[PDB]
Formats: C-alpha cells, structure tokens, sequence
C-alpha cells in the first residue's frame, strides 16, 4: 500500500494504490484506498490490514459525525481513546486525513501528527518512496496537488513490489 | 440440640439463623408471645391491655433471650471477590455488642441477650473471625464427634429417642416392636459404618438408617394386628442391605 | 483445502475438493468444503482450521437468517462484528459465499472482498493455482462456470499436496 | 497413545493401549485409555493430556446424560459450545466414540468427524499406524472387528515409542 | 529435588531430599519437601516450584480437612477443579500423597495417578533414578519400605545435580 | 515419498510412488523412485533430496560395479566410506537395495541394516504406514508379495500428504 | 538405547538393549548393541548414532589391532587422536569396553572414563536409570553380575520409551 | 498482654476471656461448696489456665 | 530521542531534540519534545513510544492539577498506580520533569529517580551521550545551565543515529 | 544489586550496594537498598526491578502495620496472597527482612524462606558472591555482623558488574 | 568444576572438585582436577570439556617440556601459537598454572593472565565462589595457604551443583 | 413440594448462590415460625417433597 497526499495551491490530494496483497500474492489490485468523509468534507486514506484499516477508518467516522466535522479535534479524541488505564487494542494501520483546512495522520496505536512545512504526507510500504518524490517535486516544480500526488503515487508503484499502478485519487474541492 | 433444650428448659426466646440483620431481633420477639401469651393466659386466669403487656413481654426477652447462629465459619475471611463475608460478621456486631431494635412491640435493648455461634471450623478457624467478635464470644467450647458406642445411646437413653418413636408410632397401629441390644450394635455401627464412607452428617444419620429399617414394617402394619415381632441381630440385616463406596476411582483416575 | 468460484452466464458455481488434512497425514479425503445456506438461496465454501472453519460457516448463517437472505448486507453485518472496540477472538479461516446475484469472500479476521470485473473467486492453500486456471479459462474459451470451476480445481489438487480430486460443487439455480 | 476402532459385522470396537508417557519416560504402562459411558451404550477412547483428556471425556458424558444418549447429537452439542462468542478454552486432546449405531471423533479444539466408508478410526501419536493396519485387514481379511482393533494395536505399538502392547479394548454387545 | 515413595508389609514410607536449587546455585540445603497433613493421617511429598509447590500442598489440604481425611477422594476433588470452563491457573509441581490405605501423585495440571503393583512412587528430577533405584531394590530384596526409600533416596542423589544427600523420610503408622 | 520392498516365496518386490513434492506444490508426478543396477540382477529404491537420492544410488552401483554385485558386501563397502577417520559428503537419502539372496536399507549417513524377521523394509515419508500396512499384511494373509507392496503403498500414499497413488514396482523373479 | 556394564567375581559383562528408534517411530527392535572384539576377548557396547556408534566403535578395535589388545592402552591412543590441533569430528556415540582386566568408556569427543569404585559404567539415553537399578543390586544383594545387568536392563527399559527389553548380552569368563 | 502480642491485641476486651477462663473452675462449683472463702494468688492463677500457644506457622508454609 | 536537563544556580533547563524517528526512517524531523505544565509551573520532557510517550504526560498533569503543582509528590502519586494488586499496563517511555524547586524522572513502569549531587539528567536512547557531555560540563566550567543543556544535546545529534540537531529548552523562570 | 545479611551475637545487619543498573549502564550509584520499616522494628533490603522492588516492598509494609509487626507471620500471610484461586500477578524481586528475633527472605513468587544453621542471607545479582564471603568470615573468624556484612559487600562488589562499593548498611538495635 | 589457587608464605596451591558432570547427572565424582607437570615442579589445575580440557593442559607441558619449564615463557609460547592466523583448535577450557615462582591462568581461547595482586587465581563454575571466599579468608586472616584453598572449595562446593567436596589438592613446597 | 432441585445443587463457582437458595430452605425443612398474615405458624411438623432428575448433580450434591 502506498497512501500520499500533497496540499499546494489551496488544494488537498489524497492519493494511494490499489493491491490488496496477501502475503507475496495478490487478492485484488484495484480496491479503493482513499474513501470520502462527512458527505465529502474530508478525505481519508488507509494503510495497514485489511480489517485493522477500517476498524481504524470507521472509528474515525465516528468521531467525525460526533464533532461536526472538526478534524483537527475529532483526531485527538480519537487518540485519547488508545491513552487511558483501559486502551482500545492496537490497530495494525495508519489514517491520512485531510480537508480544505487541515490534513493529518493517525496511527492505531494512538496519536496523531502535523505535516512539516511542505505539508506532504505518506503511509504505507512504498510510503517514503512517494514521499521522496512528492518532495522533490513540491520543492523543485510549479505542479498542482494533484499532478504530484499522481506522479509520486507511479515512483513508488515502481519499487514498492507491494504497490501498483492502478490508484484512487481523491481532491478538495 | 443444646441450645434449643436450653430455650424449653429454661423459658426463653429462642431463634437460630444461618448466615436484614436487625430481623433476628424482630424474630426473637415474635417468638416471646407464646410464654406470655400461654403462660400468664393460663396463670393469669380478657386481661387484654396490650398497652400493659408492651414492656411484660420485652421485659422478658431484653432479659431471656438466646440467639443461636448456626455455621458460622462461612462467613470468615478465605475471599477477596466477596468481602461482604465480613460485612455480615460486621452488621451483626452491633447485636452482640449492644443496641436498640425497633420491633412492632416497641424498644428492645440487647446489651444483656445471650448469643451462642456454631461452627465447624474445619476450612478457617477462630481468629479467622474480625477482632471485636473474638473479645464479644469469650467462651470457646470444644464439642467431640459421635463415636459407634455414642449412636448406640442415643438411640434410647435419651426422651423421645428413635426406638421409643418408632416404637409408639408403631403401636397405634395395634403392632409391638422389640429392639434387642445385640441389635442397637448393628444400628449404631450401621449408622457410623455410613459415616465414614460418605458425608458424616452425625445424628441426622440415625434418623435415615431407621427409615429403611421401618420401610418394611410401617407399609403393612395394618394387614397384621397385633403382633409382637422381634428386631434383632439376623433382621436388621436382612432388612437393609450392603453400603461400599461408590467406584470413584475406576470413573475419572488413571 | 481449494474453494474457487466461477460466475459466468447467469451462472454461479462454487467448488471446493474435500481433503481434511492433519499436519501431513489425511484425515479424511472425502469432506464437504461447500455447503447449502437458507433453504437454497446461497452458496457457501469455507476454508481454514476445520473448527474456525464452521464457527465462521454457522457464524454467517446467523447474519443471513436475521436479514432476510440479503448477501452483501449480511456479510458486513458480520465484518462490523470484528470492528469494535470489543473484537470477536478471531478465525483462522475464510468463507466463499455468492447467490444469485452476489458473491463474496469473508475472512474471520472481519473483512469482506470484492471480485474483479471476471468474477472469479478462490481461498485456501491452492487458492491462487485453481485461481490461475479459472482466470486462463475464463477469459479464452466458452466454457460453462461449472464446467471451469471443475476443471480448475483439478488443476489445484495436481499441485496442492493439500489438495485432492475429490470435490463437491454446488451451482445456482 | 493409539486409539483405534474398526465396525464391521454389526460389531463395534474401541481399543487403545496403556502407556502414560511423560517427556520420554514412562510414568504408568497399564491405564485405561478407554472407558465405557451411558452405563455401558456408548464406547469412548480418549488420547491427548492425561488432564485435558478427561476434561473433554467427562466434558462429553455431560452432554450424554443430558441428551437420553443421543450419540451423533450428544457430540454436536458439545462442538457448538466451542463455535460461540465466548469459547472453551481449548482441549489438547481429541475422543473416539462409538455406539450401536454410529462412531465418531471430537477433538478439543471443537469439531466432529465422521468415518468413511469403511468407518475405522484412530487418533493419539501412533494413529496412522494404526489406521493404516486396520485398513489393511478390514479391505483384504474377513476378520472380527475385535480381532482387527486388537491386531492393529499391535502393529501401532511396535512402531511407536509412545505406545506400548498392554491395552484394554471395548466392544457392543 | 527428589521424590520416592515404597510401600511394603503394611509400611507406607515418603522420603525426599532437601535441596533448594535455584538455577545452578542452592539457596538452601535441608529444607523439608515431605509434610504431614491431618494430624498425621496423610504423608505428602512436594516437588516443583517452591511456591507452586506449596500453592498445590495446601489447596490439596483444604480438600482433605473439608472431607473427613479421605484421600483417594480428596484427591479426585481437586483434580476436577482444573477440569472444568474455568480452570486453575496451571501448578509447575507434582503431589506424593499417602496414608495407611492408598498412595497417590497428583499434578498441578489436574490429575492423579495410581501406582502399579508395585505401587512405587517418585516425582521430581532425580524421580526415575530413585524409582529403578526402588524397583531394583523392592523386587529383588526382602527390604523395609523405610530402608527402600532411604537407600533409593541415596543412589538418586549421587546422579542428580538438583538433590542431595540431606533428606527427610516420614512413614506411618 | 514412501518405498517399500516385502519378500516371501523366493519373491523380492521394491515399489515405491512417484511424487515429486517441492515445499508443498508438485512438480512432478510421475517419478520412477525404484530402478534396476547391475545388469538387472539387483533392486534399489531411493527416498530422500532428489539430487542426494541419485547420488547416493549412484554410488552404491559402483560398488556393486566393483564387487561381483555383492549386495551384501558392496553395502558395507559403501557404508564404511562414512566410517572413517575421514568422511564423505553426508548425503540426505535412503535406499533399499535388495537382490534375489538379500535385502537391506542404506543411509546418507553411511550404515546398513538388515530387516527384521518378516523380512519387510520401508523408506520415506510415508513408510511407517506402508509398513504397518505390509506387516499386517504379510502377518494375517497368504498373500501375493508383490501384492502386498502393491496395497501397502496405496494405503500410504493415501495417507502421506507427500505421496501419489503412481506407483513403480520392480520384482525379482 | 541403554547399556550397562557390571564386574564382581572376575566376571565383566556388558548387555545392552536392541531398540533402534528413528525420531520417536522404531526402525527395528532385534539390534546387537554389544559385541566382541580382539578374538572375543574384549567386550564394547556402543549407544548414539547407527552410523557415528559404529564408525567409534570401529575405530576402537583398529586400535585395539595395534596394540596387542590392551584395553586401556588402545583406548588412551584412540582418545589422544582426539587432543590435537588436528580434529577426528565429534562422533555422536559413546562405548563401553571391557575385557578380562579392565572396564572404561569412550565418548566420541575423544576421552576415557574409569568407573568409580563399583565398576559399574552404563551409557545411552535410559544409562542413569539402568546405573541407579544396578547400582542398587551391586550394593544391596549378592547377585550374579550378568543377573544385575540382566535386571537393570529391564527396570531401564521400562522406564525409557527409547529402550526395549529384546537385550543382547555379553560376559567374559 | 502476653496474650495480645502473640494474636490479635482486642485490647481490655481480652481481659473478659481472660477472667472467663479463671473463674471456669469457680463458677460452675459454688453451690455444692457454699459458704467458703478462697484466695485467688500467684499460685492459684497459674494453675488455672495454662500457656499461650505461639502458632505453629513455620511447620508448615515455610521452607 | 534525546531529554536532558542541568540545573545550576537557580536554573533549570529541560531540553530535548525533535526526532520523530519510526523504524528507521524519519516521520517528522522538528516536534516538541519538552513541553510546559500547570501554566508554566512544571517543565516536562518526555522519551518513548509517541503513543506511550503522550499516555504517561498527560497522566502526570493530572496528579499535577489534583495535588496543587506538588511536583516531587504527584510524581510518587503516579508511581503508585503500578505498585498495587491491579497494574496500570506498562508505558514504553519516561518522563524528566522539573520545577522551581525539584526535579525528576519517571518511567511508565511505575517509579520515581532524583539525580545525584550534581543535579543532571537525561533519558531516551541519546541518554547517556548527553549526560556525559553535561557532566564533563558541568564539572569543570562555569556554563549556563541553559548553554549547558544546549551544547550537551549537540554532542548527542552528532552520535545517535536516533537524534537531531533541531531541539526546543525550556527552562525556569 | 548485594543484598546480605548476617546475624551474630545478638546483632542483626543487612546491607546492600547502591547501584540503580539500566541495561549495562549506571542511572544511579548511591541508591538506598535497605529500609527501615515499622518505626525501626524491622530491616528490609530489597532486590530485583526498581518498580517490583517497591511494589513487593511496600506490600509487605502493609502486611507488618496490619500485624503488629509479626514478621515471621505477616510474611506468610504475604505469601499466601500468591497462593491462592487468583493470584497477585508476580513480582520480579526478593525482600530480605529482619528484626531483633528472625529474619527472612520472601520471593514476589510467593513463598519464604529461612536461613540454615548460620543464619546468613544473601539475594540480588551479586548475592552468592557475597554469600560466599560471609559464609567464610562467619565460619572462620570471630568478626562483628556488621563488620561481616560489610566485607562481604565489597567483595561481591569487585565481581559484579552489577554492584558497587557505595552501600547501605542497617543493623538491630 | 572449581578450581581456585592461593599463594601466601612462599606457598603454593591449586586445588579443584572432582565432579564430573554430564549435563545435569553425573558420571564420576572423584576425578583429579589438578596435576603435576615437567617432574613434579608445576601445578595445573584444568577446568571446562573433559576433553579439550586435557588437549589444552596436554599442550601446556608439550611447551614446558621444551622450554626447560620456564612456566611464565612456556605459557606465552603456548598462547601465541593460538595469538595468529593459523587457527586453533579453540580449545574450551581454562588452566591453572604455578611453579614455586610464579602462578598463571590460561584460556584456551589463547590468552595469559596474571592474578591481581593478592595471588589468587580461581577457574570453573563455582570460581568467583571458591574466590570470593579465598580473597575474603586471605584479606581477614593469618590462615595457612593450603588452608584457604580446602575451605573455599568447600564453600563453592556447597553453591555450586557442579562441583562437589571430594577435592584434590596439591601444594608447592 | 419443591419441583426441580437439582438445580440448586454445586456444579458453579460464579454463582455460589445455588447453594444459598438451598441454604435459606434448610430453616423451613428444619423448624421455624414464619409470620403470615394469619398469626404465627410453626413447620416442624409439615410435610416436604422435592422433586428431581438429578441426571446431572446427584443426591450427595
């Protein structure tokens, strides 16, 4: 799995592959990575085991619908869950989410991170391959959101043995 | 047996309790109107005045009366899942120490009742109990188990013992009975035979043995009036059977 | 264990040999892998531990029963049983599952999937293998979804040492 | 351990030998490892943890006695009670029982197998061996189902360490 | 530690070494490993855990004190409490109980063991030395089950590294 | 793999199946695991690494190639190879050789053996249980040798998960 | 395997048992163990590896060949191959020899052992037990020495899974 | 004292079980020996109940 | 990570890089790893899981805010919680805090540690390279307890791989 | 950590080092090992993890306070919380207590033990070294328990890595 | 083993166990750790493999022998054909060296060592034992060489489970 | 008549309350003074039946 999402120019992308791979094989390789929250308000990404991403995905939804749609906040309350004297499991999976305002990254085991000045974001196996890439471009092009996260999605295809080409992606507004 | 021949041979409130806590107090009471109520109704002899006997009959039990509580050992610690086996030894504390229930006869005191707690203490044991109980029950009696010579007496020495019951059920029927002593043996030593191969419920046990016993004889007493058979050695055999331990071993050991 | 599944012509199949293996020993060789669900109206073949397999089988019968036989609604039903805060053990199987109109797989880590535009399904050891043959067929000849799905565990059980040729195969209607 | 049992000729047979073995030592070379159950309609051999072997064994005669020595039920019952929300545990050691009319296998883990056409059963370390005897005769001799389970003990005890020639067999009538 | 118990002419002996082995070093050398229970009715021997050691000998006493002193029984009963759906936990130690009429060993798994006609017994490390030690003698000499199990004691203590020479033997009556 | 060889009646048979297992896929099904040295006066059948297999063999036809074919002699020749205060290679596989006056079982490792009285070997995977067939065999019928390789091996290879029902059989006349 | 060795009465004799077991199944169970050696007037029981056991024992007697038979000698010679810059491979077997004089045992490692005062040597996986049985014979009876190894035997191979009781025994008058 | 620092120390309520166990000898024969009077000494307490009992403890859950 | 902090004449500082390290690559290269407690009472600086990290900080703000700012107190107040009959879990991580007047470390183990003489401290896997440049600091030159904290977390970026130059000091008042 | 104790000529001392070891490195080298508990009735030095030092520490102060300061008895009745149906999760430490008449040592395992004939105690990393020391002083010289105590701390302390010279020592009255 | 060496009063003497442990049995207990060397004027102790403990001893007079027994030199010798290229053995095993001038320990490994400046040297499993009593009785008592020698074995003897009282003890007039 | 006791007997140890019920029973079958709203009314004397398979638990339960 390879999620990226790049914020240039008023505009948010959240970009990611599509093979489900199961062990060294692959179960499918054109399932949608990148969902739409909130009747489309923000945009998620999901990264991890099949079951654990959702059971991430959804449990953010939750706190999503719960809080009108205030992202920044709605991820924290969602953290404090996994910080108490009675935690949640641990999911196996990491969250991309963003919207016109904000963008962010949230780990199953309970916590949630800020984009560095470029605001580029990335999860998954083939993530810091993207990522390289997203940066590279961000900082040495005039490319919009979406034509990075798009070309940064392909430079990983192209080494993650766990990535492929076919992706969904997903942009505000 | 010991505390309740204490209550009829010495007149008395008596109430025994298995472990409300104030209820063995309101019990004690309503147990009172019959030596008050049976006793100065016939000694006294209408006389009604309830408002007159509200304080004949109190005056009895804050003074006579016995409270028994029986298995007491069950509620000492170990019991961390249920530490409420010490909230009960502790609502009761204030009986035995000293206060006032409010019956539906009015004021008692309890300060001066008289308490007495049974206990096998087999599992825990007497400090087992919490520290104001153990200074409010100074006197520790040590009781002995009933040996095979003990079912032997208890079978007839004593008022209204088995035999004599057995004996006099069994002559309103028309029917007379012998008890034999070479035969008490085997019915006290059948008794204590049983005993030590299953649950040792004592006395008790006597009352199941002659059960058996009679089943032969309370069925057709009507049919045959007026005889006098002999229960000896040679019957009391052949009359129950063979008791051996179940197989325990040969079910669930290898 | 090898359950592969075949949609072709209004046509739904699903196949499964019936080799119960233990360790590397056969226990049975003559299993049935693929079952009846609500009087008819739903195909299902498992896969996995032999217990794990049913607690997952019967597990799903529950969710049909209590929704009227509506497949892909009744699936997630179950998935969402292992998304909670409070998860459901887990299975060590999958279960194959398609009627008239649908056909899924459900794994008892708490996840439903999808077929591709083909429509082809297959789950246990010789998964892939009878999945490879049914893929070959399927898209270059004409052949009947029942006469593929025979043919392709065939395949899989001349390869899969956990795998036999003696199968039970059930179609709809 | 080696259980074995062989049904041919209206007779039903159930032996096992008699070796506890501890680690690679011998702590008892005579016990029985099986026993009768339903005072004496149902034949039950037993092989795994001394322990977990009767907590599955006396596990079972509850689900018997309860159910008026409903055999082939008596087992599902017990199955169903592993296929839950809130498991058993999980029992290292699997039972061989067998009535007047039918024969089955239960294992700890929650699951019930039947014969096949030749219905003749074996579990424990030397079951194979076993099996493979039984087979043997039951296909190419017109031996006594007693003579068989006895023979084919024999053979399994010669073979494994962990068996030995000193075993109890149980037939009906 | 080791364990043996001899059983001839009416005599019931336990005896047992006296060295607390801790890892390669010995905190102590004379500790007594055979008790008395019951105000003398029942000899017990202990070998495991030092603390699962005890955690078995008294909960093996409350069943003998709630039961009137009958062993064979009292032992039964405490078995059945690891046979259940809500076991105990699980004790790294073995039970040498004996009083004038039987003889046991019973396991913190959850089981007892009966002796064979020769109704020795060991448990423990050095527990097969003393017991070929025991059979070697009992079987070919005209011994007193006291000297047996003191003799037996000896010749294990001078081949395991984990018992020594310092033991404590109780018999009865 | 599973080979065996049983004699009776001046008969000598070595049969063995012809599943090439890789892991647990299949990549050949019919194998000739028994051939023919010496100008056919001699059987062996080989069971182990494919490679080490045919070297082991191998080597044991120069042997026979530089004795007279001295069954017997050329084994221990071979074996006595290993046995020095030098070494060969140590080779992974196992073989039966056996001509008109003897039989005998060879290791990798370097020694021979002699069957046991009923003059029965077996080798590989599932030899026990073409063994425990054979035995059963040749001890309760008056059956054919040949014959009873023959229905031994299926019973094994029905067993082995490693084993094909293709058989190979040389006998010696 | 087990072997052990006893003297008393200018009688050495050195008995073994015949079990050959391969992992925990048994390839055969009528070996010879112990054999003579040097004209039948030494005495050498070997336990460990088929092969490493024979290719010791083997090297055992090229030495005694070299040195006029004496026992002690030879062994010291064999054993000094062992302790140099040069190697001779760690043989996984050990052996007992003994002759008229002398009783020792060889490790594969390469070193001589003298028995203690008793002069009693046992090797192989049920040795201790087979020691402690005639160790109590020797020390408490006025046994036969070939009895005491004939008992011994026994009682060891009663208690290890990995010793029969088909033995093979040797003395030297 | 020497009661309440070997076992629960319940304070004065001690003395009660103390006296109980002194005057068991008195108290049950008074009628039959009417009329008397006897002095409760150094000599007499003594050898009117006994000695502690410091529970065994170690004998058993100790090694 | 890398949390050191020096205190000298009346000074406390508390610093730490901002290494978001993850496996090892780097998730974010500037975050804030000594934050301000109790309005700006309390300097705290944490080293851990960032889960783990966070679940153990903002467990101290609570015993801070229900104990009155009492720093030395509310630490042992949390340490508490893990010393008792039901456990806290485990955090992987621990916390240097400081005030005014005191200052500590606590780990998400359950215990409280106060410097030595010189009043240094330092946790996290750059720890001890930092500690010992304070120190070496500390002890021969008259350094700001600030320039001190700043110049030992320098010598630390440049050793531990896990550590960066890009810190945040906090210090009082 | 050296925790010994020694008790001669009316005297009671225990002491121990100081050194808080994390890993191979040094968090703290002046620690206090041993306690005072109950006002100054009895000696306690503790041994094993920081945290379940404490936790086993502080446990065992409660278990005095609700005892008169019993200490041979509000030790077992420490212990006794480990054996029971539900136990006191484990504690990876030892205490050594002591007072003007005993002195012991109790496990976080749940059981006590008493010294032998010397009365000397030892527990922690560097125990038997001191252990040993004493044992050799105590027997052979006619030193001051404290005196001894302390010697022997120093020689464990140049042998164990674990353990320095700078201790604490505490003796009665 | 334990093999400790003390020097005090123009006195030399190194003295070991005899106990010759087997994993955790034991095949002899009165064997001599300790000899003499070059005729009578060296002592060696051995500790480590049976084996390679005599190959390395054996090499150490092999250089005694041809360097006129200069001990210090002859050591060096032998460690330096170890201190290459050319590969050793690597001999696992430790000596205790001492002539009436000097006294040495050398490892098989290749290496010499001096004592620190008491001259007590201690090698094998109960070493730091046998040393710790050593130092002590050297340190606090004006007790004979030989003296402290006998006692410390013992004291080590007592802790250790492989080494045992029946010492062997030479001195150096 | 008490139908079906067998279910009050041990075997249960998360509902030690099976045998409390069994417990509270024992003052009726033994002898006591219940308060009715007709005046006190003793039991001594009266007469009990109970009813069971015991298929699982036993009468010694």
């Amino acid at each position: 799995t390879t999620i990226v999402s790049v914020r240039r120019n008023g505009q948010v992308v959240v970009g990611g592959d599509g093979q489900v791979s199961l062990g060294n094989t692959v179960m499918k390789g054109n399932a949608r990575k990148v969902r739409r929250l909130y009747n489309g308000k923000v945009l998620a990404g999901f990264a991890g085991g099949t079951a654990d991403a959702f059971t991430l995905f959804e449990l953010f939804e939750r706190k999503l619908e719960m809080h009108q749609g205030h992202l920044l906040k709605s991820a924290v309350e969602l953290a404090k869950d996994w910080r108490t004297d009675r935690a949640l499991r641990k999911l196996e999976a990491m969250l991309i989410v963003a919207d016109e305002k904000e963008s962010l990254i949230i780990t199953g085991i309970g916590d949630v991170v800020q984009p560095e000045e470029d605001q580029i974001l990335a999860i998954g196996s083939g993530g810091n391959y993207a990522l390289s890439a997203a940066r590279a471009l961000v900082e040495n092009t005039e490319l919009s959101a979406h034509e990075i996260v798009e070309k940064s999605l392909r430079i990983a295809g192209d080494i993650c043995v766990f990535t492929n080409t076919n992706f969904t992606i997903e942009e505000l507004p | 047996e010991i505390a309740r021949r204490l209550a009829k041979l010495a007149n008395a409130p008596f109430i025994k309790v298995e472990a409300e806590v104030d209820s063995i107090i309101r019990d004690l009471t309503d147990s009172a109107m019959k030596l008050v109520r049976q006793q100065e109704i016939a000694k006294n002899r209408k006389l009604i005045n309830p408002e007159e006997l509200k304080q004949k009959a109190i005056d009895a039990v804050e003074q006579n009366g016995i409270v028994f509580i029986d298995e007491i050992d069950k509620i000492c610690k170990k019991s961390g899942a249920d530490v409420s086996r010490e909230g009960v030894q502790r609502d009761l504390l204030p009986l035995v120490e000293g206060s006032t229930v409010s019956t539906k006869h009015g004021m008692v005191k309890t300060d001066h009742i008289l308490f007495i707690a049974s206990g096998a203490f087999q599992v825990a044991r007497p400090s087992d109990l919490i520290p104001e109980l153990q200074g409010r029950l100074p006197i520790r009696v040590e009781l002995t188990a009933l040996s095979a010579a003990d079912f032997e007496r208890i079978l007839t020495e004593p008022h209204a013992s088995l035999t004599e019951q057995y004996k006099a059920l069994m002559a309103t029927e028309g029917v007379n009975i012998a008890f034999t002593t070479d035969a008490v043996k085997k019915i006290a030593e059948a008794a204590f035979r049983v005993n030590e191969k299953t649950e040792n419920i004592g006395a008790r046990r006597l009352h199941t043995v002659m059960e058996r016993l009679m089943d032969k004889i309370s069925f057709s007493a009507s049919d045959m009036n007026g005889q006098t058979v002999n229960i000896d050695a040679a019957y009391v055999a052949d009359a129950l059977g063979e008791v051996v331990e179940n197989e325990d071993l040969s079910r669930f050991i290898l």
